[PDB]
């Protein structure tokens, strides 16, 4: 109970919601031979289903008057009532390997600048170059305040404009 | 009570006949 | 010939879009030919005044019509 | 001997050398990148033979090689659909119980969610249901068995490699020469003779002796594994004279010319087989063999190496009069010089025979079990339609890559070509006329009713208890096709379809086929397909006329097939090439298609398609289409809003991607009107400004980004837009029709 | 009729004239390049505007510039 | 066989080989550990 | 030598069957345009207004209702066919004016006489502001 | 027109008591097209039929007018 809310383990419309798609898949059960190749699989949806509901009840995520799970994105409301792996666990899980990609993809354009014609290795794409620059860039946040610091992360105003 | 059978047609029938009239003739007209 | 009163560029236009262009660059007065800031704040302050009267009068249809034929 | 075969050996090197460098085939995209626009050129100008090479003899083995490339893509699918059917499908079940178990020949894995579409499809499985017809195939060639699907999946892939070493061997290995390709009565000699005739002959073997005796024993109810395999059917005379009677007396009545002794498996019934609804395949043996005597005979017109046959040369030369001018004189030359004015002719009647199969695989279903699936019967009507009018577009693009390209004014003067060119504003002029007088006696009459309905006049309306418009032509063509038994076709046992009139079959507790009456609705979308069908002519047409030079430009054909205009002067020239008028086309072809398969969806849901009680059959819309197709609101209500009542609420089912589909095509389609409606210029400068960003932070790439060329644009925007319309409608009909049919 | 303006940057490589499908455009003796010759405009009546001139100069930032003015039956392109 | 593996080393031979291994990296991921919508321990 | 040649009607025409892009009611009442040209040999060439005509040996005429379509038939036979064509301008008064080779000398060839009209001696990033330009009786561009 | 499309259907969804209604159905576009727009635009395009008419018909014959001029648009 954050904002009017309720855990999952707790609120009613969420065991609900877990027996009706247990019902749905009950009756769809039913047609089929106990041993059959569809009944495995319709058994093993209903154990994957078991264990979403019993895993999103662990975690303590939050339902609605809905029954549904609901997220949290603020952190000092994620933090104090333990919600930080909704939003704010992956807000850097996510930032982690978006600067990975936005700087293995820069250190990959800045080191094929300066050849003889650069464009031959970007549609043809040096392969040891890329997987050399793609294992050491796992310190990407740790050379990315390095090179902030330095201005070398910059270009001034040598870039290209109209008229201002 | 005979406004709204009168009024609507001479606006929508004769009005605009005029506004299709008058200012059409104006269009085409040469500059002295 | 005519039409563009405004514009004297248009008004040689032997083709269709001399109309199209006369209803369209008509308030577009600072393109007018002839026309100077003087002529452009007077006719600026000539269409304020007309705007205004339609807006009454259309107000004044509204009441009208509300009054004789609403409920 | 003129006709010979006549190759060059090695005439390419087979190397990797040149897949290292992209863009070896053109002159200006063999230097590499500088622009964005050289990697969609390169895609672009790949397959243009005509224009990397002036040499027609390398465009040949080009076009000849990659046909091999596309067959093998072909047994690549075929095979791989034979695969499907035989690992994962019910068709061992299917056959068993081909009505109450759905045909199923795709399932996905259980990972994301996603196994929810493997649905009950009965039979004891679960998958999506196909609806690509490849069980009722299979149920015609007698397969009965995953074995026999599973090895002609293994001879698709033998025969997918053969063909893609064909390809190799007849580019780099020994390719033909130039003189070899242009003997064309060779060509229609062997392709009437081998591919049609003896093609259709050798299928008519495999009906007479594989497919008939199957068939049969399935119909008269017999377990597929208790049936004869048909290599006993081969071998063993004495069960086909226990199928058939006649068998008892060989290939006697053939020779002796008693044929009417094969009466009991060549017939000529027509109508139905009551037991399953489709074609008598005793009909289509005697089909077939038919069918493969007159293109066997046909095979034998063309003079090549005896002086016996014809030359084209001299028939096209000899048929002239006197208001043609020179008549067909240089029309060899240049259907034997331009494969462009080869493909246009061929796409033509190629996507004409689509709609022709689309429209004669309905009323004359020719597989069992077919008609009563309704899903497969929709599904392939629409298919076909589309692939045909995709063709037809295609006839109208490379008639006017003729025209700009290989056309030449010294061959032809006073030709038909040329004097077509010569009053291509008469032409013109009188297909727009046509046009807006389709158009507002066509769509006015929809707009009348409309109008009628809303203002409370519905006696006024165009309908059937109202001011009627009976087709009175198309209802006379019915009488006489359903009285041709009666004294015009006295050996037919019944008419060749079930749509001109009589009874209905039915199959399974459903309305196989049943008779169509053609109403005042019925006339008014007959008149909106005329209608669109001579806008779409209008504009391809005008295309091709047009391609080479109007009164707006006199030198268009210096500017190529494909160019975006000839600039902002003159009014504006936005879209004057003949790329741009089968851009234009596209458009109007998806519209005139759209209302052929809503057409052919509400009437077959409203008149033929439903269960039947033999009490009163009552069909699944409740036979509303000549009741409220009569305005744009019934077209609304009782066809859009009412049958998306399926594609809507499909989640949390098997027919959920539909659902997702349905949303998806929404989006593409709506999506290419960002590609239609703005321009290059807005779009490039705002890539300048997001070029100083990466600028400024040192990730300006070196490949320089450009905006999307004029007619790249364009083609982008009119690829979303055929993708995301056509989406929606395939999920909205599949949707509808797998849950209510 | 447009306005066909030509400017000093022009190097009297003459491709304007040659794209210029009205012939509006011809070539005058100048002393500011290497060529000895700069373009001119002497016959902007019979121009459309279509701008086939400064598609065809290789100067960045053209030389050649139209300004689509005003529209008569020649600057329409009309047969009619 | 050296230039076959700079047709190998092009850019949508790259792009359909690193997208069917991220692909068939995170779906196997997603059938060892079914349905993470919120980070676990 | 060349002094601006005259023309008349009495040179043939092309052999051709007629076309439905040939000349309006513009050509009887504002203008048409004819074009002359000496050919050394009959040859088929393309009509800009569609379809096929074959020039006979000697003097041609051919008339249009565009200097787009003269000036495109003369850049087929300058390209195609090597020759040296040149057309004019005929009003419906009879009043006939030269209108190609002004000089005689093709334009895209230096005369050394012909004068230089609509030149600005200043570059185009020189331009004024449009705020300049304002209220200068017409709308105007800043290139003027 | 997606601040106007949320304003209808969070309205109509509370004039008609049921914002649970609308609280499961606006998180997903699906929910957007069927429980607003195809849900909500039945007697609109009931106005007229071939069983007759009411006073929405002239807001039946707007929506079909406005989808005309819309796709004349393009
Ligand atoms: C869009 C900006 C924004 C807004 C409107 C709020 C809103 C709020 N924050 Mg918050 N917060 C934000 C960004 C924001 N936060 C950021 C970026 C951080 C740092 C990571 C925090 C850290 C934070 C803490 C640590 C706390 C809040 C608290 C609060 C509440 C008072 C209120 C719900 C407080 C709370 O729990 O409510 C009483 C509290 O203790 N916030
Ligand atoms: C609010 C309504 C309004 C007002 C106040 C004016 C006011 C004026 N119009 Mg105008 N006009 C209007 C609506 C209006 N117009 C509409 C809807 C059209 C059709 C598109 C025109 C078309 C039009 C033309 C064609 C011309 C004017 C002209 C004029 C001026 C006399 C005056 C300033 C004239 C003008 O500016 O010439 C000096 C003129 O020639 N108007
Ligand atoms: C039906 C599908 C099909 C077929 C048969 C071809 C056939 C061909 N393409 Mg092509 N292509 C296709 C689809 C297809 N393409 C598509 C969808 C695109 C993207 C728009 C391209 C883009 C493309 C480019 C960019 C190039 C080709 C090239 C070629 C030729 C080289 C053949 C080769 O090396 O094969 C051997 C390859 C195998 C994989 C053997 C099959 C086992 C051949 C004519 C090249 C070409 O035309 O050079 C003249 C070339 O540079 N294609
Ligand atoms: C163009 C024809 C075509 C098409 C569209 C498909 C499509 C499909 N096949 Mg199939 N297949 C084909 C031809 C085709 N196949 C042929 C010719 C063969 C014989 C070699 C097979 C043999 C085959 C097998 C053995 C299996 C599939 C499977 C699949 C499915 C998943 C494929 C996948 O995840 O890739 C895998 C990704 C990479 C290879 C990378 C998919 C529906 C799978 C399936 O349906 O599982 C239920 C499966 O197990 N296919
Ligand atoms: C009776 C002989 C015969 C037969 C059956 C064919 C059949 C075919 N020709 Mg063809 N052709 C022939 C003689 C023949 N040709 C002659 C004599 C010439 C020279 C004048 C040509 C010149 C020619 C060209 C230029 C092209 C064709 C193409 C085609 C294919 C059309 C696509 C189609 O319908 O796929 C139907 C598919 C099948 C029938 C699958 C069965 C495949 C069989 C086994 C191969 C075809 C039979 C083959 C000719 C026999 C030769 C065997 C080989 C070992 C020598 C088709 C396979 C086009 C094509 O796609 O090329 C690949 C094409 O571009 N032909
Ligand atoms: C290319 C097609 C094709 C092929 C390969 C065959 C092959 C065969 N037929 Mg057959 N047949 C065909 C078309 C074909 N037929 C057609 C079109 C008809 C209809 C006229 C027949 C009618 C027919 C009869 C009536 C009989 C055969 C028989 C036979 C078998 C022996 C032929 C013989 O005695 O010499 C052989 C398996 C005989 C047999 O024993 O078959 C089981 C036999 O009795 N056939
Ligand atoms: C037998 C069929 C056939 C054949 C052989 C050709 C052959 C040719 N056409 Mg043609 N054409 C055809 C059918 C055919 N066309 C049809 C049916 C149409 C109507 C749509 C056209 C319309 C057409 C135009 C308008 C043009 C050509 C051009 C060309 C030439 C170059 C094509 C090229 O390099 O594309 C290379 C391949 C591509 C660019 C890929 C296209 C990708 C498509 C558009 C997207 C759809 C793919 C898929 C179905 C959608 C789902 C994908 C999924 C990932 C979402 C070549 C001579 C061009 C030409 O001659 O230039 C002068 C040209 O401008 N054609
Ligand atoms: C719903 C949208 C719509 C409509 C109505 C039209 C209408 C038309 N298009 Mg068009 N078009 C559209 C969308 C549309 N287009 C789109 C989206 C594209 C994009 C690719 C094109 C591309 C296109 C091309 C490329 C071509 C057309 C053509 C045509 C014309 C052929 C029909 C005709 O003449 O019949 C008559 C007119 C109608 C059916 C329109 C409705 C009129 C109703 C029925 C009655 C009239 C109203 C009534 C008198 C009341 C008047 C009230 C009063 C106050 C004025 C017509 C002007 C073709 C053309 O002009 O040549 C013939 C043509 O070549 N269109
Ligand atoms: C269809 C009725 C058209 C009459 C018909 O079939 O063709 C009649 C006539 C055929 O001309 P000939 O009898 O000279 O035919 C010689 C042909 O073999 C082609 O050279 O064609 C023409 O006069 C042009 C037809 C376009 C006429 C436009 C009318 C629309
Ligand atoms: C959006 C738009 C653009 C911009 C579209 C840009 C130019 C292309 C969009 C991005 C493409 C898809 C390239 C992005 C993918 C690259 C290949 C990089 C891939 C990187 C990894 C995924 C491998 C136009 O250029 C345009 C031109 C004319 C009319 C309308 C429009 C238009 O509507
Ligand atoms: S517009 Fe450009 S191209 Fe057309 S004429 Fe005037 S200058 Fe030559
Ligand atoms: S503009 Fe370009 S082309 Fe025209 S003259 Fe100056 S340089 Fe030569």
């Amino acid at each position: 109970d954050i904002a009017g809310l309720t855990p999952c383990s707790e609120s009613k419309a969420y065991a609900k919601l877990e027996k009706k798609e247990l019902k749905t898949l009950e009756k769809r059960l039913k047609q089929y031979e106990a041993d059959s190749a569809p009944a495995v699989a319709l058994k093993a949806t209903m154990e994957r289903t078991k264990a979403r509901f019993a895993n999103y009840a662990k975690a303590g995520l939050l339902c609605g008057n809905d029954g549904l799970p609901h997220l949290i994105a603020d952190p000092g409301l994620a933090l104090k009532y333990g919600h930080a792996g909704e939003v704010f666990i992956p807000t850097f899980g996510f930032l982690y390997v978006a600067g990975y990609i936005g700087y293995v993809g820069r250190q990959y354009l800045i080191a094929v600048k300066g050849e003889a014609k650069p464009t031959d290795k970007e549609i043809i794409i040096d392969v040891p170059l890329a997987t050399k620059l793609a294992w050491q860039g796992a310190g990407w946040p740790l050379a990315a305040v390095q090179e902030l610091q330095r201005g070398t992360l910059l270009e001034k105003e040598e870039n290209i404009t109209v008229s201002p | 009570s005979w406004a709204p059978s009168v009024f609507v047609p001479l606006t929508g029938l004769v009005l605009p006949a005029i506004a299709m009239a008058t200012l059409f003739v104006y269009i085409e007209k040469e500059a002295p | 010939k005519l039409f563009p009163k405004f514009s004297q560029g248009l008004a040689q236009d032997p083709t269709t879009r001399r109309i199209w262009y006369g209803l369209a660059m008509a308030h577009d007065f600072e393109s007018h030919d002839g026309m100077t800031e003087e002529n452009l704040y007077q006719k600026i302050f000539a269409s304020h005044f007309g705007q205004l009267s339609i807006i009454f009068l259309w107000t004044s249809g509204n009441l009208f019509h509300v009054a004789w034929q609403g409920n | 001997k003129k006709v010979k075969i006549a190759v060059d050996r090695n005439p390419v090197e087979t190397s990797f050398e040149k897949w290292a460098k992209p863009g070896h085939f053109s002159r200006t995209l063999s230097k590499g990148p500088n622009t964005t626009t050289w990697i969609w050129n390169l895609h672009a100008d790949a397959h243009d033979f005509d224009s990397h090479t002036s040499d027609l003899e390398e465009i040949s083995r080009k076009v000849f090689s990659a046909h091999f490339g596309q067959l093998g893509i072909i047994f690549i699918w075929l095979s791989g659909m034979y695969f499907h059917g035989a690992r994962f499908s019910n068709y061992e079940a299917w056959l068993s119980d081909p009505t109450h178990i759905k045909p199923s020949a795709q399932v996905v894995w259980p990972i994301v969610g996603q196994e929810i579409l493997n649905g009950d499809v009965g039979g004891g499985f679960q998958g999506i249901q196909i609806t690509s017809g490849f069980f009722q195939l299979w149920r015609a060639s007698g397969i009965t068995s995953e074995l026999q699907l599973y090895t002609t999946a293994i001879g698709g892939l033998v025969m997918a490699a053969a063909m893609f070493f064909a390809g190799w061997f007849h580019y780099h290995k020994a390719a033909p020469k130039l003189e070899w390709f242009q003997n064309v009565e060779s060509m229609l000699n062997h392709h009437l003779g081998g591919l049609l005739g003896l093609g259709s002959l050798a299928w008519a073997g495999h009906q007479i002796h594989v497919s008939l005796p199957v068939n049969k024993l399935l119909d008269a109810g017999v377990d597929p594994k208790e049936i004869p395999l048909p290599h006993d059917l081969l071998l063993n005379r004495a069960i086909m004279a226990d199928l058939y009677p006649s068998f008892a007396k060989g290939i006697a009545p053939f020779f002796t010319l008693n044929w009417s002794e094969y009466s009991d498996f060549l017939t000529f019934k027509g109508g139905l087989n009551p037991v399953t609804g489709g074609l008598w395949l005793s009909d289509t043996a005697h089909h077939h063999v038919a069918i493969a005597v007159l293109f066997l005979v046909a095979g034998h017109m063309y003079r090549t190496n005896w002086g016996i046959g014809h030359s084209m040369k001299e028939i096209l030369e000899a048929h002239r009069g006197p208001f043609t001018g020179e008549g067909h004189v240089g029309l060899y030359e240049i259907l034997t010089t331009s494969w462009h004015a080869q493909l246009a002719i061929n796409l033509a009647l190629f996507g004409s025979l689509s709609i022709i199969v689309a429209h004669h695989m309905y009323a004359m279903p020719p597989y069992p079990y077919l008609a009563t699936d309704y899903g497969t019967q929709l599904s392939l009507f629409t298919h076909h339609t589309w692939i045909g009018g995709f063709c037809i577009v295609g006839a109208g693009a490379h008639a006017a890559i003729f025209m700009v390209r290989d056309y030449d004014p010294t061959n032809n003067y006073n030709n038909l070509l040329d004097r077509v060119i010569r009053h291509r504003d008469a032409i013109i002029s009188h297909l727009n006329w046509v046009c807006i007088f389709l158009g507002f006696h066509s769509f006015g009459l929809y707009i009348h009713n409309d109008t009628m309905s809303a203002l409370g006049r519905p006696q006024d309306m165009f309908s059937d208890t109202a001011i009627q418009l009976q087709p009175v032509f198309a209802q006379w063509i019915q009488n006489t096709h359903f009285l041709a038994p009666q004294l015009t076709a006295p050996n037919a046992l019944a008419a060749t379809s079930l749509t001109w009139g009589g009874d209905l079959v039915a199959v399974g507790g459903k309305v196989a086929m049943m008779p169509i009456s053609l109403g005042t609705s019925d006339f008014m979308v007959h008149h909106i397909h005329a209608f669109t069908i001579h806008v779409t002519v209008l504009i391809l047409l005008k295309g091709v006329l047009f391609a080479r030079s109007s009164r707006l430009i006199p030198d268009k054909a210096n500017l190529g097939f494909r160019f975006p205009c000839d600039g902002p002067g003159r009014g504006g020239t936005c879209q004057v090439s003949a790329w741009d008028h089968v851009f234009l086309g596209l458009f109007w072809m998806y519209n005139s298609l759209s209302i052929v398969i809503f057409h052919f969806s509400w009437k077959m849901q409203s008149d033929v398609w439903g269960t039947v009680t033999a009490s009163g059959v009552s069909h699944i819309t409740g036979g509303n289409f000549a009741q409220s197709a009569n305005t744009i609101n019934g077209w609304l209500r009782d066809f859009l809003w009412a049958q998306s009542s399926q594609v809507i609420q499909s989640y949390g089912s098997a027919l959920s991607a539909y659902g997702l589909i349905f949303l998806g095509a929404h989006f593409v389609w709506a999506f290419s009107l960002m590609f239609l409606f703005s321009g290059r210029g807005y779009w490039q400068e705002l890539i300048e400004s997001i070029v100083w960003a990466h600028n400024k932070l040192k990730v300006a790439p070196a490949i320089q980004p450009r905006a999307l060329s004029i007619t790249q644009g364009r083609a982008v925007g009119v690829a979303h837009y055929l993708l995301g319309g056509i989406a929606t409608t395939w999920s909205f009909f599949l949707a509808r029709i797998i849950s209510v049919g | 009729a447009h306005i066909v303006k030509i400017y000093d940057t022009c190097i009297g490589c003459t491709q304007c004239v040659r794209a210029c499908p009205l012939d509006v455009l011809e070539m005058v003796p100048w002393d500011g390049c290497k060529a000895s010759q700069m373009a001119s405009a002497p016959r902007t009546e019979d121009c459309v505007g279509c701008k086939r001139c400064e598609t065809a100069c290789p100067t960045d930032f053209l030389s050649v510039r139209v300004y689509l003015g005003s529209e008569s039956t020649r600057s329409m392109g009309l047969s009619y | 066989m050296k230039d076959f593996t700079t047709y190998l080393s092009t850019a949508p031979v790259i792009a359909t080989i690193w997208f069917t291994f991220t692909a068939g990296l995170l779906i196997e991921i997603n059938r060892y550990f079914p349905d993470p919508l919120v980070f676990s321990f | 030598a060349w002094t601006v040649p005259t023309l008349n009607p009495d040179t043939p025409s092309p052999i051709f069957g007629g076309s439905t892009g040939g000349l309006l009611r513009k050509a009887q009442t504002e203008e048409f345009y004819v074009i002359t040209w000496e050919a050394k040999k009959e040859q088929i060439f393309e009509m800009p207004t569609g379809g096929a005509a074959i020039m006979r040996q000697g003097p041609n005429l051919l008339k249009f209702g565009k200097k787009e379509q003269c000036l495109a038939l003369t850049t087929q036979l300058r390209n195609k066919f090597k020759l040296t064509p040149c057309f004019y301008r005929v009003f419906p008064d009879g009043k006939v004016q030269y209108l190609h080779p002004a000089d005689g000398v093709y334009p895209e060839k230096v005369n050394a006489g012909r004068v230089g009209a609509n030149q600005n001696m200043r570059r185009i990033g020189q331009n004024v502001n449009p705020i300049k330009v304002k209220f200068s009786g017409r709308m105007m561009s800043p290139a003027e | 027109g997606w601040v106007t499309f949320y304003w209808h259907w969070k309205h109509l969804t509370l004039w008609q008591g049921n914002v649970a209604q609308f609280d499961e159905s606006s998180t997903y576009l699906m929910g957007w097209l069927r429980d607003y727009l195809w849900l909500n635009s039945s007697q609109l395009i009931n106005g007229y039929n071939p069983f007759g008419m009411n006073s929405l018909s002239v807001w039946a014959w707007t929506f079909l007018f406005g989808h005309l001029i819309y796709a004349t648009g393009f």
